[PDB]
RNA sequence: CUUGAGUCUCGUAGAGGGGGGUAGAAUUCCAGGUGUAGCGGUGAAAUGCGUAGAGAUCUGGAGGAAUACCGGUGGCGAAGGCGGCCCCCUGGACGAAGACUGACGCUCAGGUGCGAAAGCGUGGGGAGCAAACAGGAUUAGAUACCCUGGUAGUCCACGCCGUAAACGAUGUCGACUUGGAGGUUGUGCCCUUGAGGCGUGGCUUCCGGAGCUAACGCGUUAAGUCGACCGCCUGGGGAGUAC
């Protein structure tokens, strides 16, 4: 159980959905004993190039503490979601719980 | 022939030749004047002023749209780049900005081998 | 690889004690604990040749410290083979 | 795998196999064979209609779930099977009511692995659902033409259609041939490639492997008289005729479609 | 490099063709020319590497001026 | 001076983007520690994090998109 | 027995490797809009593209390859070689403090494996570049340089080759012998009374002392002073050919 970092931009239209998202995905997380540290919604940010034909996306930043099938499943959950725009896990190896 | 203010003034200044074409704000070009249309065959082809003889014959042509303010882009190395912002400013246009928009690969494609 | 705690496991089983780390035994279970885990790594990763070297270092290496332990005293040679599982 | 016979007589020199050893080596499922009695090439009319056909050996046909419209009940791949209808392999599922079914065997189908169809299923390789729920750029195969048809596209071994673009009620699909054609969206499609992708390595050998496989000799048109083919005669070896068909028509290149109806759909043809 | 204008023009004009060697792009186009062998390439990052060791800390000569 | 070895982040935050543009140019390319001081292992850093920016478009690739 | 050589704990840096997935710039092609007589190329031209509407400009889509900037006589790797970002599996190196085994070491004929590019086979892929090829020039000629196109190939999977000016033209390992300016990565302490000063390690670039060398030059990473083992050389051709 690794330390990851996860920011995600979704459509800024399901933006209304980006609660049950961030639920969701944190409940999925947890039911594997996954630690969720941080859980920024950063809300409706303006893109610096147009991602689709589309500026200004809603960016997640999330710090959890999961295995790798946890992080795998959710990043394939970023994929095969259609408003998910740009994921990025990482890892960090640490508990980044401060600002931004 | 209607009337547009916002125009553009695309310049695709090369080593070889230099074309400057004018367009709307949306790419729908106005008119366009090149260095070999205005004489200038061969090595004139290539010096700046042929490239401001080009600039001034497409601030002709493009009268009968009355523009007045104008969008500079520079796309290219050669000599015509910067004669012939100079020609479309002595033709009575207020330029809004100057932007090179010249192809900068990141490591695309592979460039022709070398000249010898 | 091979995590601290698998690690201080073998130390643990084939030492004197946790402490004693460096003993022939030890130094042999742990390079063959890494050799059948990597047997995975390279199952598919046939194409990993840099990391084979290393591979083949440990294996190399286990092999002089079972040559020492072989000439040095035969009776934990024999044990630790054994109790391995090696010999081809 | 693909494995070369040794050449310890010709005809067995040039051979090359491709042994699967997780084919069921025993007898098919039983309920889903019918029998498929050889035609000879020969039509209602007794006449030979498509040459080089007959003999070859017997086959039973697996009746195969082409349309996967069992929706929402999951499936186990019970068993792989050969099949010697197709160029692939077949697949015998158990779905959880407990009925058998004959499926496509994808690349990544072995067996106990679970599958499904429906518009909520899942996007491993082996799961049907039409194609609005797929996403696109994904790599589907046994693609239907039509919604509930039973799909007829990307079904021979190591074959698969790609998902290119998506318009509304249609899809466009790059096929295995580099056409792009608009099916609609309402349209099944089975995920993943088709399984058996070495099929294509196999060489036969020798002529009895053809002959066995059902495939008479063929006559060159040049070996013929004038009266048998367009080419023919010659006091040894002459040509002199542009390449034909034996009823005459243009052969090495003259586009012979002419349908008019489905012109609509094909966006672009083959290469 | 999308230099706005102020008014004067060539005080804008300027720091237009004075950007664009802050941004080397007239400059970047000569490399991108020709394809230069990685042979090449490096022969002639290591020739400048050696040339920028002129070295500077040894002017304290005299030569009579 | 390297505002960094200035002060040991121990890490150069991508997210920072206030910080990083300091280290960018107007076309958003990546400005040489040559110029910035940035001692080298924070240069390192911080060319990964401006290209972990861009990725995620906190940052522009170049001024043409 | 521990000063060699290894093991363990913590940490560090890294284009080290293998697999998978994405990002943006750009080239090309396709569909569409504007628009029009040029484009392209050169020493000059011409072939070539263009009124069947090119080039230029904008929008949308496809596809492949390489990753601008960072970028550094920087880093990693046994060598070959390796640079967008992210994840997964994995090798090595170094540092501080300790414990641990106790010579387990160095070298290596044969052997084994890795081994740029080109090349070969099967199957895909093919944007750009481009052997061959074609045309246009230059020419006394030009099966060359130059121009316009352009196929293998370059890409991927798995096999084969096993060679390079595969080069610091410098075998590996160890010990000892003035210095200077750096780079990079560790580490201890002191006023950190800042990013400083003072040390201690690993790798590394340039200059240079003794010494050595035919000289050039090497010069603590020696081509200096020695030890161990290995490989190799014996005038130039023939010939690294022939069998
Ligand atoms: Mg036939
Ligand atoms: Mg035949
Ligand atoms: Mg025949
Ligand atoms: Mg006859
Ligand atoms: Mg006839
Ligand atoms: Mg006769
Ligand atoms: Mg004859
Ligand atoms: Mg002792
Ligand atoms: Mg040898
Ligand atoms: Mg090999
Ligand atoms: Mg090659
Ligand atoms: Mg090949
Ligand atoms: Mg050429
Ligand atoms: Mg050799
Ligand atoms: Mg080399
Ligand atoms: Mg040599
Ligand atoms: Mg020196
Ligand atoms: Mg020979």
């Amino acid at each position: 159980m690794r330390h990851y970092e996860i920011v995600f931009m979704v459509h800024p239209d399901q933006s209304e959905q980006v609660p049950g998202m961030i639920e969701r995905y944190t409940a999925a997380i947890t039911g594997a004993e996954g630690k969720i540290h941080r859980l920024e919604d950063w809300g409706r940010r303006q893109l610096a190039y147009p991602i689709n034909k589309l500026h200004k996306a809603h960016y997640v930043l999330m710090n959890v503490e999961a295995p790798q099938e946890v992080i795998d499943e959710l990043e394939t959950t970023f994929r095969f979601n259609d408003a998910v725009i740009r994921s990025m896990v990482m890892r960090t190896k640490h508990a980044v719980t401060e600002a931004s | 022939r209607k009337q547009v203010s916002d125009g553009v003034a695309h310049i695709h200044a090369s080593f070889n030749n230099t074309i400057v074409t004018i367009t709307d704000r949306q790419g729908n070009a106005l008119g366009w004047a090149t260095a070999g249309g205005s004489g200038f065959r061969g090595s004139r082809k290539s010096t700046p002023f042929a490239a401001q003889v080009a600039a001034e014959r497409c601030a002709d042509a493009v009268k009968e749209y009355g523009i007045k303010n104008l969008e500079v882009m520079v796309k290219g190395p050669g000599p015509g780049r910067e004669s012939t912002i100079r020609a479309l400013n002595a033709a009575g246009f207020r330029i809004t900005n100057i932007t090179d928009v010249t192809p900068i690969p990141h490591n695309g494609c592979r460039p022709p081998k070398k000249r010898r | 690889s091979l995590s601290t705690e698998a690690t201080a496991k073998i130390v643990s089983e084939f030492g004197r004690d946790a402490n004693d780390t460096g003993s022939t035994e030890v130094q042999v279970a742990l390079l063959t604990a890494q050799i059948n885990h990597l047997q995975g790594h390279f199952a598919e990763h046939k194409k990993d040749h840099h990391s084979r070297r290393g591979l083949l270092r440990m294996v190399s290496q286990r092999r002089k410290l079972l040559d020492y332990l072989k000439r040095k005293d035969v009776a934990r040679y024999t044990q630790l083979i054994e109790r391995l599982g090696l010999r081809r | 795998a693909v494995v070369k016979c040794k050449p310890t007589s010709p005809g067995r020199r040039h051979v090359v196999k491709v042994v699967n050893p997780e084919l069921h080596k025993g007898k098919p499922f039983a309920p889903l064979l019918e029998k498929n009695s050889k035609s000879g090439g020969r039509n209602n009319n007794g006449r030979i209609t498509t040459r080089h056909i007959g003999g070859g050996h017997k086959q039973a046909y697996r009746i195969v779930d082409f349309k996967r419209n069992k929706d929402g009940i999951p499936a186990v791949v019970e068993r792989l099977e050969y099949d010697p209808n197709r160029s692939a392999n077949i697949a015998l599922v158990l779905y959880k009511d407990g009925e058998r079914r004959y499926i496509l065997a994808p690349k990544g189908l072995k067996a106990g692995d679970q599958i499904q169809s429906g518009v909520d299923a899942a996007i491993k390789p082996g799961n049907t659902l039409p194609m609005r729920n797929i996403p696109v750029g994904s790599t589907v195969h046994n693609v239907e033409m039509k919604p509930g048809k039973g799909g007829q596209l990307a079904r021979s071994a190591g074959t698969y259609v790609q998902i290119v673009a998506r318009d509304g009620a249609y899809v466009t699909l790059r096929l295995r041939s580099g056409e792009m054609r608009k099916v609609e969206a309402d349209c099944r499609a089975t995920l993943g490639e088709v399984g058996n992708a070495e099929h294509m390595l196999r060489v036969l050998g020798k002529a009895g492997a053809a002959r066995w496989r059902g495939v008479r000799p063929t006559v060159r048109g040049t070996a013929m008289n004038p009266v048998d083919h367009p080419h023919g005669g010659g006091e040894g070896r002459n040509f002199g005729k542009h390449p034909v068909t034996p009823w005459g028509v243009q052969t090495k290149g003259k586009k012979t479609r002419s349908n008019k109806r489905t012109d609509k759909f094909i966006v672009r043809r083959r290469s | 490099i999308k230099v706005r204008e102020n008014e004067p023009f060539d005080v804008a004009l300027r720091r237009f063709k004075r950007s664009c060697e802050k941004a080397g792009v007239l400059a970047e186009v000569r490399r991108r020319e020709f394809y230069e062998k990685p042979t090449t390439e490096r022969k002639r990052a290591k020739a400048s590497a050696v040339k920028r060791h002129a070295k500077k800390l040894a002017r304290e000569n005299a030569r009579r001026t | 001076f390297c505002r960094f070895t200035a002060e040991g982040v121990q890490e150069i935050d991508y997210k920072d983007i206030a910080t990083l543009k300091n280290y960018i140019t107007e076309s958003g390319k990546i400005v040489p520690s040559r110029i910035t001081g940035t001692r080298a292992k924070y240069q390192r850093q911080l060319a990964r994090a401006i290209k972990r920016a861009r990725y995620l478009s906190l940052l522009p690739y170049t001024d043409r998109h």
